[PDB]
């Protein structure tokens, strides 16, 4: 039925993976596909039909980029050393140098055919081609002439439309060297900077130097019969990145310092977000209250406003010397707290904000979870003479934590990797001094690792960041294999 | 209507005030923006309450050029509306996909017996704790190859981002699984005796009774994508394909701080989820 | 201690689910509210409890008005239909909860708990959680909880309604012996006429939020006020025959049978406010029916159902001229086939009579027990 | 992958991007090719990233200093201007776009900071820096302030620092000695100390950024500010009676702002190198082109000599070139981009008060050399 | 349509609930599985239904092994304990859900739903949804589903379990009238022994997983095979008295009561396998006792409880010799005060006798209906 048709793309795209190299993405496309066919075919595997399409997503877009990101740690992948070797040479050969002069060209139609002309500014003499036809790489020979070509010169728009075939025409003077298109009005003698023969040895065509791929550093370099070509290609470096993490002083010092802040930050968050969320959920669905329906939609508005924009509008409000918060905060009290300069005050801010962000989620959660409690428990409570505070602590609370745990342990891990908040609000907050790598006082483990990788000026080692990332995960994977 | 003691109001009245004070404290920031979006000038600083209204910021947020009596017509800098539609695309499609994937899986975990079902989900949750933010490099790589093979889901494509979000379902699977293991077994057993195939049951019986939990998952997943930043701004390069989350940051270059223009679009950006929360009144 | 209601009315906006009704309950009296589901039994109980506001009327507990008094301060106590145990609390804590809060007395608690755990056999469950117990035990935890609180009035909301039929029977007795062991006022809500007859000193029969009749069980059994009371009390339902009044004397009344054999018989009953030609219902309980060879009032038909109960025998009979299977009830075992012809006797003295509206005529036939 | 068949230009958001786009329409009306101008945030970092992967714009706009790192990374394409073109611009502007003897960008305009003062408030702007605190007290007690400008960026505070002897890389007859750095010397320290001194005496706020400074002057809240030409476009709108003049001197030594040459490179990975060249040479770098951009936001003193003399009359541009001569041209070596990070941090930290002047600067010192 | 079980056994890992049990059920036979809660009643039904795997043994329905056949293909139909009415579907849809899916017949369904709703009286509710119906209507629907399905074997799991008393009784009739009308096999699960006696043609008593006794209700009542069956049937419980075997005779056995008045009575019962000195229990139902004046073996004591049932009178007496209040049960009414002395006669003929292992000594006295 449809087995054969979708089994046609099995091999159609699969063998196209084997071809053109791509052995990285060749095995996984066939292996993860041959399971879907095997499962959806026979009926002895009816259970996996409901679990395949799900885990497929996990595999490709979650599990893969992780496994891959780990192999990144075993290499010097960096801003300097980024592309693969085959692209690095492809880039290096794509460049060129000017070895001749500049000639102003013109396009003059000759019937259905066209005609090119150049003009030498040094000698005054002009050169003209024979009636040719656009399409494909072709060489043209220019003959010297004194007369004008018949036909009105083609305007930019027309030459722009034929730029394609015009770039492949490699015209040449009788005496002068080869010359191709350089603009919409000019031809010039442009030639490839490097050439590549049998062996992977690149040779310069201007200074006449020879370069060889140094897989010790992942660059092209020269040796005496030293220079370093700096497009750069990625190459394997065993455990070099890992060993630096266990070695370096400037990396380790703040690493365990923020490990504290991260675990604390997400703890206080979870503790405050529940506290508020829950208390409200109680108050709002409390029978004797009036405008529940209004109160409800109001206390949810923060959640209906996209995080990033709320963080941003806050980022401004929390300005130290200006910004509306400290304006009013120096009106009543006589203080203007430094929410961006003082490590702690910054840390205090994060939490004031994050709490504003997270409470609705916990409240909504508690609201729904609160109805799992049969009314008659509170009726039996009110019989024994129980006040609001007595209810909350003896019935409500201890009856909500059980179903709440899995969700708050999950909320711990979310806030453990809350990248968006930090980068946006503070981006690490106040600076940590004496670090061989970029590190703030409010950076999270995700932030710190992101800093090392992408933040310009101060080392951009994707390999080192991949290492630390791998180091953390397997430790938290060990944490979750014991907790 | 149980009879209530101690003048009741003592706490009832004192609660309306606390809640009333609370909404004020949490509304403040949001009322700040609305104010900034009506204050003339694009400055970072300005009077708390505008001296006089100014529609300018809302004009070029809707796509209207505005002619100031000074430097002629200044066109809208960013296609906020476009991005707004983009955010609703990637998120909407993304969520439906995620519920489809996780409600099928949960259904198999909660009913169908197959060895390793406990150690799978356990691994699922754990593998999902790893920050997608620490992958971008490998993620960029993936959609670079995947792109030229199947075009409509590579780099610079909305589909690219969508498919990237389809990964995270571990948490959802659990919740939906947990919800199923709550429904009456009989409704299904009785269906089985009625001759319904497992799917016939899933669709005709189990799903309709689960609407609510699916709705929560959807909404949760929707808000998620709407605000997702790291991955989205990694894959989307074209301004005309930016989502809100990406583009909304181009407003606040220090040397070109479009604070007012930004504020107007910000209020606008709080529309999608609000709509969902409002339609969620079913 | 002595609870009494005066013109109590409960309405949800416009719909009146309880017309102005009064009940006089005395110190220590065992009172049962019976009736079909939703007839307001629980409403009334919950209104006395204070779990539901009294829209109109007055309520007195201990001779003081309670309408506006919080539930916890009504000197009352309740066993809930669902037991209402605290899932997160042990049996001990579940029972002690009441006084656990406000008035914490470590040494006093241990006592009262153990004391009630002794009389209810729950001492070996004090550490357990309401999830590790059986419906039967969980039901005893509910009663125990209110026993510890030692309320002046006991309120129970269908306590046995959710137990095995065998345990139910057993628990009825245990209650009666708990009642006279304490001698305090008990209000018992149930849908089982058996539970009312066997436990209640005074019975309150409710018909859709309306009190139909009040009094001793044996009084309600012989002399019902109307067709509903009659048709609600008794193991098998009372037989109702469509009759037509023919003659009228001050002593008794006469009616016509709906048979082709139009027989006539006088009934020792009230004859005030009666008219000839009025379509009435004849009331006779299966147990009171006689064998054919005794009474001269013969009723012959076809046996439809034969229920052998061992202790007794119940027989349903299709009498030619009434789409209501006449039901017979006798002792030991009756060797009779299904479908075989059968005849019974109708004792005129043991008959009830209801008017068009359904109101019963006061039986002038003195009955033993009243 | 960069899309062929069109030009995508990236230019800093504080330049006249809209004007430049109108130079685009011209190019589209003439060639039929659509030009897209975008002004992405943190462009100096965003470009390197996208270019390396073969993505990014066709045309990149920044000051010459950054083009040295870019060219080294191989992100730029060697431009090919013939003799005739090169002579249309001042030869020293070509020197800023020369890396290893190769031309890597088309110069556009000469940028240099100046002191902008408010005439109505301050008819007599200070010649020195020491007379600012004294002036601040006066203006402060008048409800205003003295001098607000961006402290966050080093570009804006470097003048005061490099004044008394501070310097990036020491130039030794020929090449830049990437070892000899003067951000730690007595001249640099005493200078930055003064900036901190103003913060200590409440004359400035460590957190004052471009956006605040701009709002302060353009609303008549502060008497002075520091900013390049691009800034005048807004002060023009505000209708503030302002003057552009020389930067005040420190300890007799004149402010020495780094001179930027806004340039334009061609992305090494662009399939549109032919059209990119035509746009810049025959459309942007013309009288009209540059005017269109200038009439949006001031470029400064353009490199195109023909339009320079036309614009030379402007007193603001006269003072701009005056401060340029007093300061020194920005180097282009691949260490310059690394130079700015270290300074950016050193200042902010010293300005914030986390470190003292020496500690903050001694850090930046060794971060450059490494 | 003739279910039967051979060596059937269910297990839960190591726990062995039911030991190989054998059941032969004929065509159109109304079988009832009876026992306390959690004895296996439901599991059996659910194993016959296929909702529960069989660890060991053979299940035949219509003379074919059904152990591994999917539930839907057993010719079996179930009325669930919770009704299992699909909340989101209408009444009409609930009953016809089975034959809506897997081949539909728009025109047909209409008839089958209407016909079944005509007899069950669910006509005016077809378009309604489960959440709107009363608990009683919600049962009749749960039935219809199977009546619309018209299967060869019916399965009911405590169908009268949650209705009111009054309704529970009214339904038993509708059940039996439905049985003989359809005459198809019916397995029936209940904890109420009354329902077993009235409905069942054959009863299966279950004790903690084991099959205690199979037979006719009247056989079960007159001749229980052990203490359990005996102490599970009959309205109130059978009185059990600790007796000591003093003498044995082929024709009958003699035992000694535990009273200081150590009377001894010859019981007409199987002497087979009984020893002198053996401790045994005397079975005697409260309905079989006699008023002291008739019999000679008299038991006398103080009345603890008097239950005025109206149709009967039940009396609980504290016999000073046995800490179990003997229960007595008579007809009409018996005017007795609680706390009054009372005496009853123990008739040897109507007495059961059980050994240490609780097995019943076969009663030699012939009862009517066996
Ligand atoms: C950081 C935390 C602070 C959160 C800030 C919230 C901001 C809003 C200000 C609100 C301050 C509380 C004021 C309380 C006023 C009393 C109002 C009242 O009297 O209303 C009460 C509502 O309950 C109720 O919230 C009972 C009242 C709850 C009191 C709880 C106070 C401490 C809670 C903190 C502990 C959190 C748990 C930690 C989790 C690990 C009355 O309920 P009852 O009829 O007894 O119950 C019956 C029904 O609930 C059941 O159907
Ligand atoms: O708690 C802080 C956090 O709350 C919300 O994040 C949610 C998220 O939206 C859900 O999908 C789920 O993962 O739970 C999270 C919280 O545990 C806010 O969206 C977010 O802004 C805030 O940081
Ligand atoms: O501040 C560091 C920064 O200085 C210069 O950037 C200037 C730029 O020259 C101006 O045209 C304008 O955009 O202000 C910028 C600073 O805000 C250097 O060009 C740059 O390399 C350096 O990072």
């Amino acid at each position: 039925s449809v087995l054969g048709l979708l089994g046609l793309l099995v091999g159609y795209l699969v063998v196209l993976m084997y071809a053109q190299g791509e052995y990285l993405f060749a095995i996984t496309t066939l292996i993860l596909s041959s399971a879907g066919l095997y499962i959806f075919a026979n009926r002895k595997a009816y259970a996996w039909r409901y679990v395949y399409p799900g885990m497929a997503g996990m595999g490709l877009f979650v599990l893969f980029p992780l496994v891959c990101t780990i192999a990144i740690a075993f290499t010097n992948y960096s801003s300097t050393n980024q592309l693969t070797f085959e692209r690095a040479q492809e880039v290096l050969l794509d460049r060129s140098w000017q070895a001749g002069k500049t000639y102003n060209f013109g396009l003059y139609p000759a019937g259905d055919e066209w005609q090119l002309a150049l003009s030498d500014g040094e000698t005054g003499k002009n050169y003209l081609s024979d009636a040719f036809k656009f399409g494909g790489e072709q060489k043209l020979q220019l003959k010297e002439t004194t007369a004008q070509p018949e036909g009105e010169r083609a305007n930019l728009r027309v030459i722009t439309q034929n730029r394609q075939a015009l770039s492949d025409i490699t015209a040449i003077l009788p005496d002068g060297n080869k010359v191709m298109m350089s603009s919409l009005r000019q031809f010039s003698g442009t030639q490839p900077l490097y050439t590549l023969d049998g062996d992977g040895t690149l040779t310069n065509n201007q200074s006449g130097v020879k370069y060889r791929p140094n897989n010790q550093i992942g660059f092209y370099q020269s040796i005496t019969a030293d220079e370093k070509l700096s497009p750069g290609y990625t190459v394997t470096t065993g455990w070099k990145n890992f060993t630096r993490v266990f070695t370096d002083e400037g990396i380790q010092k703040p690493f365990l310092a923020i490990f504290v802040w991260t675990v604390v930050f997400s703890l206080i968050t979870v503790f405050l977000t529940v506290a508020v969320g829950m208390v409200l959920a109680c108050l709002v669905q409390w029978e004797a209250l009036r405008g529940k329906a209004v109160y409800r939609v109001l206390l949810i508005l923060p959640y209906a406003v996209p995080s990033f924009i709320s963080i941003l509008i806050f980022k401004g409000l929390f300005n130290q010397s200006f910004g509306e918060i400290n304006m009013m905060l120096s009106a009543l009290f006589g203080v203007k707290p430094a929410w961006f300069s003082d490590p702690t005050t910054a840390r205090t801010m994060l939490i004031i904000v994050n709490t504003w962000l997270g409470y609705p989620y916990m409240m909504i959660l508690c609201m729904g979870l609160l109805k799992a409690i049969p009314d008659d428990l509170y009726e039996a409570s009110a019989m024994d003479g129980a006040g609001p505070f007595q209810n909350f602590f003896k019935i409500t609370l201890p009856l909500l934590i059980k179903p709440l745990t899995p969700l708050m342990i999950a909320s711990f891990a979310f806030n453990f990797n809350n990248f968006v908040l930090i980068q946006l609000l503070t981006n690490g907050g106040p600076d940590r001094l004496g670090t061989t790598t970029p590190a703030g006082y409010t950076d999270l483990l995700v932030n710190y690792t992101y800093r090392i990788a992408f933040e310009g000026g101060g080392g951009q080692d994707f390999g080192l960041a991949a290492a630390i990332a791998t180091l953390i995960f397997l430790l938290v994977g060990a944490l979750a294999i014991v907790n | 209507a149980m009879v209530q003691p101690k003048s009741q109001k003592a706490r009832l009245f004192i609660t309306h005030l606390l809640l009333l004070l609370f909404i004020a404290a949490i509304m403040f920031p949001l009322l700040m923006v609305v104010a900034i979006s009506l204050r003339q000038g694009n400055f970072a600083t300005g009077s708390l309450i505008p001296e006089q209204i100014s529609w300018d910021h809302w004009k070029l947020a809707l796509g209207f050029s505005v002619e100031q009596a000074d430097g002629r017509i200044t066109p809208p800098p960013f296609p906020v509306l476009l991005w707004l539609w983009n955010s609703v695309k990637v998120a909407g499609i993304s969520a439906i996909g995620i519920v489809a994937l996780s409600t099928t899986c949960a259904y198999a975990f909660a009913r169908m017996r197959f060895p390793g079902k406990a150690t799978l989900l356990k691994g699922m949750l754990i593998f999902q704790m790893f920050p997608a933010v620490l992958s971008l490099v490998a993620l960029y790589a993936l959609f670079d190859r995947l792109g030229e093979y199947i075009p409509f889901i590579g780099l610079n494509t909305h589909g690219g981002v969508i498919f990237a979000y389809l990964g995270g379902i571990a948490l959802h699977v659990w919740t939906i699984k947990g919800y199923f293991e709550t429904i009456d077994s009989s409704l299904e057993e009785a269906a089985a005796l009625d001759g319904a195939t497992p799917w016939q049951a899933f669709r005709l019986v189990l799903l309709p009774l689960s609407v609510p939990i699916l709705a929560v998952v959807f909404i949760l997943s929707f808000i998620a994508a709407i605000t997702e930043v790291p991955v989205a701004s990694l894959l989307l390069r074209d301004v005309n394909s930016y989502t809100l989350a990406v583009g909304m940051q181009q407003y606040l270059n220090p040397q070109n701080y479009l604070w007012g223009d930004f504020a107007a679009a910000a209020v606008m950006s709080a529309l999608p989820i609000t709509i969902v929360f409002l339609l969620a009144q079913r | 201690a002595s609870v009494q209601l005066q013109n109590v009315t409960k309405a949800w906006g416009e719909v009146v689910v309880s017309k102005d009704i009064n009940l006089d309950i005395h110190e220590g009296e065992f009172v049962v509210f019976v009736g079909p589901s939703g007839c307001g039994k629980s409403t009334l109980l919950r209104m006395i409890a204070g779990l539901e506001t009294i829209t109109s009327g007055d309520l007195f507990i201990g001779e003081k008005r309670m309408n506006d008094t919080p539930p916890a301060e009504r000197g009352v106590g309740m066993v809930f239909q669902s037991y209402a145990l605290y899932p997160h609390l042990s049996v001990a804590e579940n029972m002690s909860f009441g006084l656990k809060l406000a008035g914490a007395k470590k040494e006093v608690i241990n006592q009262r708990v153990n004391q009630v755990a002794e009389v209810l056999q729950l001492a070996h469950l004090l550490d357990r959680k309401p999830k590790a117990l059986s419906g039967g035990q969980r039901q005893r935890v509910a009663i125990g909880r209110t026993l510890v609180a030692e309320p002046s009035v006991f309120l129970l909301d269908e306590p046995l309604s959710n137990l095995d039929a065998a345990l139910r029977v057993q628990m009825r007795i245990e209650i009666s012996r708990l009642h006279k062991r304490l001698g305090r006022t008990m209000i018992y809500v149930t849908h089982d006429q058996v539970e009312a007859m066997t436990l209640a000193d005074k019975i309150v029969v409710l018909d859709a939020g309306r009190v139909a009749q009040v009094g001793k069980p044996l009084e309600l059994y012989h002399y019902p006020a109307d067709r509903f009371v009659a048709g609600f009390i008794g193991s098998p339902k009372m037989n109702f025959l469509p009759v037509k009044v023919t003659a009228t004397a001050i002593d008794q009344v006469q009616v016509e049978l709906p048979m082709p054999n139009r027989q006539q018989v006088w009934l020792p009953v009230e004859s005030r406010d009666v008219q000839v030609g009025a379509n009435m219902s004849l009331g006779i309980r299966p147990e009171h029916l006689l064998p054919s060879d005794i009474a001269d009032v013969i009723l012959e038909g076809e046996v439809q159902v034969v229920e052998q109960l061992g202790n007794e025998t119940q027989i349903h009979i299709q009498i030619p001229s009434i789409r209501q299977n006449l039901v017979y009830r006798q002792n030991d075992v009756v060797l009779v086939e299904e479908g075989a012809t059968f005849a019974i006797g109708l004792p005129p003295e043991r008959c009830h009579l209801f008017r068009e509206d359904g109101t019963a005529c006061r039986r002038l036939h003195k009955e033993p027990g009243v | 992958k960069i899309e062929e068949g069109k030009l995508v230009i990236w230019i800093n958001g504080d330049k006249g991007y809209n004007g430049l786009a109108e130079v685009g329409k011209k190019f589209e009306k003439d060639t039929g090719i659509k030009v897209t101008v975008e002004h992405p945030d943190k462009l100096e970092e965003k470009f390197p990233q996208v270019a390396a992967t073969g993505d990014g714009p066709d045309i990149i706009f920044w000051a010459h200093d950054r083009f040295g790192c870019y060219a080294q990374s191989g992100l730029l394409a060697e431009i090919t201007p013939d003799k005739a073109f090169q002579d249309k611009l001042y030869p020293f502007t070509w020197d800023a776009v020369r890396y290893n003897g190769k031309l890597i960008a088309y110069p556009i305009a000469v940028e240099a900071l100046s002191l902008i003062y408010n005439k109505d408030l301050l008819p007599n702007p200070p010649k020195t820096w020491e007379e600012i605190p004294a002036l601040d007290k006066e203006l402060k007690a008048k409800g205003k302030s003295a001098l607000m400008f961006n402290l966050q960026e080093p570009y804006f505070t470097w003048p005061l620092i490099a004044a008394d002897g501070g310097y990036a890389f020491k130039y030794e007859n020929g090449k830049y000695d990437i070892k000899d750095v003067g951000v730690d010397n007595a001249g640099a320290k005493a200078g930055l100390t003064f900036l901190v001194d103003l913060i200590k005496n409440k004359h400035m706020n460590a957190d004052t950024d471009y956006s605040i400074a701009e709002a302060a002057f353009n609303k008549g809240e502060t008497a002075m500010t520091i900013n390049g030409p691009w800034a005048w476009s807004n002060i023009d709108t505000s209708k503030v009676n302002y003057g552009v003049t020389v930067l005040p001197t420190f300890k007799g030594q004149p402010s020495k702002p780094f001179v930027g040459v806004l340039s334009a490179g061609i992305n090494a990975a662009s399939p549109n190198k032919e059209l990119a060249k035509e746009f810049l040479e025959n459309y942007l770098l013309t009288d009209e082109g540059l005017e269109a951009v200038n009439k949006d936001k001031p470029l400064g003193a353009v490199a195109l000599k023909s339009y320079e003399e036309e614009l030379a009359k402007d007193p603001r541009i006269a003072a701009t070139m005056e401060n340029a001569q007093k300061g020194e041209i920005m180097p282009n070596i691949p260490q310059m981009c690394a130079f700015w990070y270290a300074v950016r941090t050193a200042v902010i930290n010293a300005a914030s008060g986390r470190q003292t002047v020496d500690e903050a600067l001694k850090d930046a010192q060794t971060r450059i050399t490494k």
